């Protein structure tokens, strides 16, 4: 689902 | 507006003092038009900025607000494994069975990303492991082969 993209954010603060 | 850009950037960065300076009744729920319309709370949730999440919630951020793709901040928290943020959002009334434009729920996100404790949290608050997204896939369907613990959790067996 390329149109879906991804949520703003990331798992590691580093 | 420049102000809204700065606020969104501060939320992303976890810059609490700048959020405090720029957060107004008019900006607390602004949207990142040039991106995917994330709100300050989406950014704080996704980037695990706990203090900012708390402040924004206290000052009237909408836990239910959907971005351009239908994600609410709980999706962002769950997809990136931010347990404390997820619990703050749920405690403040977040709907656990919320679905984006593709019928992905936060449980779909946590399952696919291998986040056991977040899956368990969602389940304790009534998340439905049988909900299919537009692909006809449940959260269980999206679990990696290696995560047999999450599989067992979602199956209830």
């Amino acid at each position: 689902h390329l149109q879906r993209g991804c949520a703003d954010g990331q798992s590691f603060r580093s | 507006s420049e102000a809204d850009r700065q606020l969104l950037e501060a939320a992303k960065a976890g810059d609490v003092e700048t959020v405090k300076k720029l957060c107004t009744v008019q900006s607390v729920n602004c949207r990142d038009i040039e991106g995917r319309q994330s709100t300050p709370l989406h950014f704080a949730a996704g980037y695990n900025r706990v203090s900012v999440v708390e402040y924004l919630l206290q000052h009237g951020a909408d836990v239910h607000a959907k971005d351009k793709g239908g994600l609410v901040p709980l999706h962002n928290a769950c997809s990136y494994g931010h347990y404390e943020v997820a619990e703050l959002l749920v405690k403040h009334g977040a709907v656990v069975n919320v679905a984006d434009l593709w019928k992905f729920t936060p449980l779909h996100e946590a399952a696919a990303k291998g986040k056991y404790e977040i899956c368990k949290l969602l389940l304790q608050h009534g998340a439905d492991p049988t909900k299919k997204n537009r692909d006809g896939n449940t959260p269980l369907d999206l679990v990696k082969d290696g995560d047999t613990d999450i599989q067992d959790l979602l199956r209830g067996d």
